[PDB]
């Protein structure tokens, strides 16, 4: 697109310093009030009215104090280290716009003043990959095509474009020895029209001085009506591209952040930098401008309640709190008073512990030389204890089919089995049809049968001329009849599932021409006749392969050639959420030390009702595996003071304290930190927030069980 | 001392329009449905023994009525016993 | 559909109004073939002189008894509140009244495994192949919880008949009559 | 004691699994796998 | 109830009777999507794929697919055939230069290198993958020299062969590596990482055929306001303001379809939303083009009870909580019989009750203490 | 009664959504990776219908022998001796 | 008592037609066209 002239002159001067931006007296921190549903995306599914749903989507954390960015007013401009500093995209961010417009503002650059606030919208370049600015190495330079976001007609139009900045060589513009931050300013002294109506192109222009702007994709611009509210302002990337969201779009009075805006940008955006802005006013008419603050977006369940008007009012951050986790168990923002049993919503990252049997390697080298056998006369290979290499014998390959039952493709490479049986014989593709479940003609009738009993992949290759290993065969050779000639005659005989034909030995002797048929006297006096179809091979040797598999319980043995490490659970990944592959056996779940228990010579220890419990180790140390959310939690809410504590029923204090890293962040920071109201050993199990008092009741509304009841602060 | 006790005698008869609530009238999902045998007539069916049964056991209670025999309760007090919290206040200005 | 009840609301006033009007009587005779036209007031100080309390001390404290009577039926409206079972159990009646529905016309409005819980959206986006299993698995589910409702339909008017058979028993014992029992009509000596 | 001597004959002569309502999703793993107190014992695993 | 003898009593009964439906079409005037890049040039490779997102445009699907000689329409969730005369919230379309001679290795859940590396579908909406042949007469798309998959995309560490797999429907992590085509078969690039790993990747390179074949992911995703993505249809924009009203339609709103029964009825709901839902997702309001807020109904809506007498063999019907005008004006619902009592003005006309609209019935001064035939709230209907 | 064991006998002849409602059929009509799948149909619907049966029959028969104990109290009440409850054996005065 | 329990935790074991009664298993051994299948297979299941 045309992104307009190309910028000519030098550019404007910056001083770079983070100790007065940076500074304890410029501290105003502003959490995100989940309470009023602070940086919450109106989900694009529905517009919902006047109920109360459960949400898994990007949200930012209760309580988030984010990052906070000072911009000033200019000569010589001042600016922070914003330009330098690379933060990372991970799930996108909320902009957090002029929450304050109204009340005073000290200027980080001028002095004993307080001018009125004005919120300020903010600047942002997102790009795939960063690096250095060639003559000054400082960190802070976007490279190929990079998206930038870009305010514009001195606050009413922001700019959206996605291209490669290549930086200039004029002084103090990207690019140059005298290079110290990309800088963007308004001038609104004239420059902007800020008495006249708002009409200008001053930002991009100072954009363009920067940086010279090439092959670039797109270009849109929205307009911004010049308000004074406070804004909230929304990013995030998906298959679709960029999505971009603003509290502007539908209601500017609400809290809400819409879908306005989505940017073709469909590489993965891994960085953003927050562009500074210094705005050129003259001591005539300075003025203190606001902050913006970002708040990271993570992937979080929230419990939102929507407005008779179809408005997000309040939100629930789920795994913040116990009580959070009670309404969001329960899906209900006015929970009344009692003692509930809650789920767990707080997702921990996991590590992995990986116990691999060490075992020879599977060879398919019959399966790779001499001639493939006939459909008829198939080979069979069965494999146990080995590692095999998928990828070694299906490189080799060009295949045409890969028709696979209870199992893919690629978790057959990935995957650990009991056994691995392989059944390869000669077949043209073009008889595809005849290999299919269920189908007619006489490959399944007299060749060969697939046994649907387990996990099996059919797959249908051709041999390539280079691999001069396997041998063409003369023809291709399959029975068209196999039975046994009686009185009346014709007494077919069927291949069972996976069996060869009654007919093999009687076949053994080959067959040179077309229709060629054997036959054999029974004992009974009566004959065995087979015969056989011959059609020649085409300019390639194609075969067919028949996979199957079978999974054990106790050790799968064939396992596949990969040289993962052999972790240790001893000391890390103890007590904690992981995701285990124990010879062969996959899943998650939270170990704990214990005395050996369990049938003798197991590896794996079973209950009743096949769940696995105990493991074996070969550091000689038998495991508890839990299911990763194992211990009960109870919640025991007061309506009335608005208070609230939980019950950890069944489970020690101790247990509770080193198993912290699988309830709410809340509780896992109070069992952090040794408080004063500390787990205490009840009756029914470990009480979070509760002391013992000696007190006698003659009834209760909070009941904890066994003659025990919660007295509400 | 007095002692406040609930007995319910009712439940909101509903009936359900099977075809309906099954297919929302279409005519694919009726021929598919009608492999699942008479399922539709039996729901109705059933619901309609449930509704007759409690109109007839709402009856029942009800007829109690019909042979009990009653005083003109004075309005107000009766005697030194206030039962007007109690009784059927009447007003002339419109209906009962 | 929310079938209309069997009677209108002043039925049931009548019948309250006749069980009001059926408290006085004999309370002493030995069958209920025979009425007699006692007053109300006269009634309770019988029921009194058959609970223990002599003839003496009805006649000495007859304003007292009145009174106490008088503000336990004022204090009757303090029990409808929370904190009550009765106003609880009341609740609980219309609650699952509500909750019924809610399931009936709630479950509509799920995929059961479908692309859709609409068949029309399954006709529109699919072919006869594919869209009849669509169609067979959403027949499938909610024929099932048709079965569920029609079944807890069923077991909700069997317990509804037997409190209203308990329900006459309580106005024959602790309302036309005074009761003899123990917890029955309540702690204490039933007296009305 | 809490029991009278017949309570104690009629609660010796009926076998109920244990729940631990102290401390028992820790006495299950000391305990191991049992078929008498796997139900028990599966509150932890099956999430109840 | 199929009973051919049903006793006295009062029955709910269903809807049998079939009525003619006209349609209801309003749709969006939209600019048309341009598939051009995609017809034009040389098609990328897999591993560097191109993605065409389509918003608010009006798509020929007939145009795009008769341009080429299609091998396979492998479809999930939706159908080839309804690919071209659905509405979408968005359509998104991945194409590239492949050979159909390795159509199995772009399968789901295909082991290999082309999953592994260049290209894995995603599931999680409607996606339809086609496999297509450029013909010769075609001559806007370029022949390029050759396709180009890769084959490894790994960190170099010192354990070594960290591989990096693709996301579904993302590009792979060596896709800048990549930048730099692969002249020959099997040519390895390797870039330094500032861990000290290096990144490596291999690519491909076998010649293409006679013809130049291409592969189309077309994914599509419905929702429930607008439907701005429709097909080209010459569909006339229908008025029900004074047709199609109380009568069954079959109706296809802004890519919404479905039957039901259109009212008047006073502007309620949000004041943004074309459509109105209530909580259980029922399409129960629709704002038309003509300013006039439409008030959907299913087609069968109304509660029709049956009082049936066996002594006397007759029967009456109950039109439950409906008042007897919006009975007579919507008489395209019911039996033959009764349409045809509401057509004509029959002295035993509709009847306002407290329990509905009554056919068939006399307000009568009669006072009974019992019935067998009890329509609720102290009505009790007297046989003839 | 007639209806449980109607509904019992008349449940094992609808299909459930598979080809046929008789496994010999399936076995005649499909292959083994198909035979499983409509088999399993079948099973996974009588399964939950004989579970849903199971639970009636113990529903009722908890309910007939709470009603066989009401009916040893009105024997031993109404029938072997003389009730001075109202109701509870019938409407007046109860003498045998 | 003990057979509710019993029954609630032998429910999480059988497979109710799918490949295997663990998620992680089907997600170890399809891919997701298949995978959704059979998880949807084992929620319904799991839900009734
Ligand atoms: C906002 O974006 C529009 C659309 O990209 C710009 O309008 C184009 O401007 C270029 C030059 O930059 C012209 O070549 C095009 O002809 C314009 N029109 C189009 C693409 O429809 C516009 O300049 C941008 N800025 C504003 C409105 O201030
Ligand atoms: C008898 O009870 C009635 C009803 O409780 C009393 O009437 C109330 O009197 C108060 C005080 O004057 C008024 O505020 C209320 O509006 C009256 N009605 C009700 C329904 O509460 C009456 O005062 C009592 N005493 C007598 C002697 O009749
Ligand atoms: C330090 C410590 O106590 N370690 C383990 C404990 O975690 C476990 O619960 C117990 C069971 O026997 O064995 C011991
Ligand atoms: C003639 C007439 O009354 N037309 C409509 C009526 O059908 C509708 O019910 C009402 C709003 O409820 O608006 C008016
Ligand atoms: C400013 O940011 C840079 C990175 O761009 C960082 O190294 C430096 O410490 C920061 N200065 C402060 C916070 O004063
Ligand atoms: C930047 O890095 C280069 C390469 O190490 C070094 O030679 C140069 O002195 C550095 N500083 C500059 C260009 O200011
Ligand atoms: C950028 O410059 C810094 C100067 O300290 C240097 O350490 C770093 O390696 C450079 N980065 C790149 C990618 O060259
Ligand atoms: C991207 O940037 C790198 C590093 O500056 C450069 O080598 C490359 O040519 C650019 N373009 C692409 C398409 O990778
Ligand atoms: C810009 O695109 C042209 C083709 O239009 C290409 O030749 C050139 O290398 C590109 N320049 C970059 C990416 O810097
Ligand atoms: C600031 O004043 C403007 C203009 O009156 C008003 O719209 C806005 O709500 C006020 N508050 C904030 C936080 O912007
Ligand atoms: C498997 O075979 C491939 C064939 O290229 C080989 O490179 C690799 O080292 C083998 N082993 C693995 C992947 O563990
Ligand atoms: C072993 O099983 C038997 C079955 O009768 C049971 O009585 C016994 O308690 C079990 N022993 C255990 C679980 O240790
Ligand atoms: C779609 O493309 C075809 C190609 O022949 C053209 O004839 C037709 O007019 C186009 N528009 C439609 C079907 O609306």
């Amino acid at each position: 697109v045309d992104m307009g002239t190309t910028g000519s002159g030098n550019c404007i001067e910056s001083q770079v310093a983070p100790d007065f931006f940076e500074t304890a007296r410029n501290i105003w921190p502003l959490p995100i009030d989940t309470s009023k549903a602070e940086g919450v995306i109106y989900p694009n599914g529905k517009s919902y009215s006047n109920i109360s749903l459960t949400y898994t989507g990007l949200y930012p954390k209760a309580n988030d104090l984010g990052k906070q960015y000072i911009f000033s007013d200019g000569s010589r401009l001042f600016v922070s280290n914003y330009s330098r500093q690379v933060e990372t995209f991970d799930d996108g961010f909320i902009v957090r716009i002029g929450a304050a417009s109204n009340k005073t503002g000290t200027t980080v650059i001028s002095q004993s003043t307080n001018r009125p606030i004005k919120k300020i919208y903010p600047a942002f370049m997102l790009g795939h990959s960063v690096g250095n600015y060639t003559p000054t190495n400082i960190t802070g330079r976007y490279l190929n095509h990079t998206l930038v976001i870009l305010p514009d007609g001195c606050g009413t139009l922001v700019h959206a474009f996605y291209c490669i900045l290549q930086p200039r060589t004029q002084a103090y513009c990207a690019g140059a020895s005298t290079f110290t931050s990309v800088t963007v300013w308004d001038t609104p002294a004239s420059d902007c029209a800020n008495s006249q109506s708002y009409n200008q192109l001053a930002n991009l222009n100072a954009f363009k001085l920067y940086f010279d702007l090439i092959n670039c994709t797109f270009r849109y611009n929205y307009t911004i009506t010049e308000d004074e509210n406070a804004e909230w302002f929304g990013i995030t990337q998906d298959t679709q591209g960029v999505h971009l969201y603003s509290s502007r779009k539908e209601n500017v009075f609400r809290n809400n952040m819409f879908h306005f805006a989505t940017l073709p940008v469909y590489q993965k955006i891994l960085y953003y930098t927050v562009i500074p802005r210094s705005i050129r006013s003259p001591f005539n008419d300075r003025k203190a401008w606001a902050a913006f603050y970002i708040y990271k977006l993570h992937p979080l369940t929230y419990l939102l309640n929507f407005d008779v008007e179809g408005y997000i009012t309040k939100a629930v951050d789920c795994g913040y709190d116990d009580f959070a986790q009670l309404q969001c168990s329960y899906e209900n923002f006015d929970v009344e008073t009692g003692v509930y049993s809650v789920s767990s919503f707080e997702a921990s990252p996991r590590g992995e512990f990986i116990e691999q049997s060490v075992t020879k390697e599977c060879d398919f080298s019959p399966m790779l030389t001499g001639t493939p056998p006939p459909i008829y006369d198939f080979k069979r290979l069965v494999f146990t204890n080995c590692n095999y290499n998928l990828t070694k014998l299906l490189s080799l390959f060009q295949v045409s089919e890969f028709s696979c039952h209870q199992v893919s493709p690629s978790s057959l490479a990935t995957g650990c089995y009991s056994s691995l049986t392989v059944d390869y014989f000669a077949y043209s593709t073009d008889m595809s049809s005849y290999l299919q479940p269920g189908s007619a003609g006489e490959i399944v009738q007299f060749n060969y049968k697939q046994d649907f009993s387990n996990p099996t992949c059919r797959v249908l290759a051709t041999v390539p001329t280079n691999l001069t290993t396997i041998t063409k065969p003369s023809n291709y050779v399959h029975l068209t009849e196999c039975y046994i000639s009686t009185a009346y005659g014709k007494n077919y005989l069927f291949n069972a599932p996976g069996g060869y034909t009654p007919c093999l030995s009687l076949a053994s002797s080959g067959f040179s021409r077309d229709r060629q048929s054997h036959s054999q006297e029974l004992p009974d006096g009566s004959f065995l006749t087979t015969t056989g179809s011959v059609y020649s091979v085409g300019s390639n040797l194609q075969m067919a392969f028949i996979i199957s598999v079978q999974y054990g319980t106790d050790t799968n043995s064939v396992c596949p050639m990969q040289a993962l490490r052999n972790d240790t659970s001893i000391e890390d990944k103890l007590d904690v959420c992981v995701e285990y592959s124990l010879h062969g056996i996959t899943g998650r779940g939270v170990f704990h030390n214990c005395t050996s228990v369990g049938l003798r010579n197991q590896r794996f220890v079973y209950d009743t009702f096949d769940n696995l419990v105990g493991y074996h180790s070969h550091n000689g140390n038998y495991y508890c595996v839990r299911p990763c959310v194992s211990v009960p939690v109870s919640v025991i809410y007061d309506k009335v003071s608005n208070s609230h504590a939980t019950l950890f029923g069944s489970v020690a204090c101790s247990h509770v304290t080193t198993m912290m890293s699988q309830f709410s962040r809340m509780t896992k920071t109070n069992l952090l930190a040794r408080t004063t109201p500390g787990p205490l050993q009840t009756t029914v199990g470990c009480a979070m927030g509760f002391i013992n008092s000696s007190m006698v009741v003659d009834e209760c509304q909070l009941p904890l069980g066994q003659s025990l009841c919660a007295i509400p602060p | 001392g007095v002692t406040q006790e609930f007995i319910e005698t009712t439940i909101q008869k509903i009936t359900v329009d099977c075809k309906q609530y099954v297919c929302n009238g279409f005519k694919k999902c009726e021929d598919l449905l009608k492999e699942y045998g008479q399922f539709c007539s039996k729901i109705n069916q059933a619901l309609h023994g449930a509704n007759l049964r409690q109109d007839e056991s709402i009856a029942n209670l009800f007829s109690s009525i019909k042979t009990q025999n009653t005083q003109p309760l004075q309005a107000g007090l009766n005697g030194d016993f206030n039962l007007t919290m109690l009784q059927i206040p009447q007003v002339t200005t419109g209906e009962r | 559909k929310v079938l209309p009840p069997l009677y209108d609301p002043y039925m049931e006033a009548a019948y309250t109004s006749s069980l009001l009007g059926s408290i006085a009587g004999a309370s002493w005779t030995a069958g209920l073939s025979s009425f007699a036209a006692i007053p109300f007031a006269q009634s309770i100080f019988y029921r009194l002189n058959g609970v223990g309390i002599t003839q003496q001390v009805l006649s000495e404290n007859q304003k007292i008894i009145a009174n106490k009577f008088n503000q336990a039926l004022g204090a009757m409206q303090t029990g409808f509140t929370t904190t009550n079972l009765a106003f609880n159990k009341v609740q609980d009646a219309v609650n699952a009244n509500a909750m019924a529905l809610s399931k009936l016309a709630a479950e509509l409005s799920n995929t059961f495994g479908a692309i859709s819980s609409s068949i029309s959206d399954i006709l529109a986006r699919l072919d006869p192949p594919e869209q009849e299993a669509q169609i067979d698995r959403l027949i499938n589910g909610r024929l099932t919880s048709l079965n569920a409702f029609v079944a807890q339909q069923l077991v909700r008017t069997e317990a509804a008949a037997r409190s209203a058979q308990l329900a006459q028993d309580k106005v024959n014992e602790c309302v036309k009559s005074q009761s003899k029992r123990n917890g029955f009509c309540g702690t204490g000596t039933h007296i009305v | 004691k809490y029991r009278s001597a017949i309570e104690d004959l009629l609660f010796n002569k009926v076998t109920i699994a244990d729940p631990g309502y102290m401390q028992g999703y820790d006495e299950c793993m000391q305990q191991g796998p049992q078929s008498a107190r796997d139900l028990i014992c599966a509150q932890y695993v099956a999430g109840y």
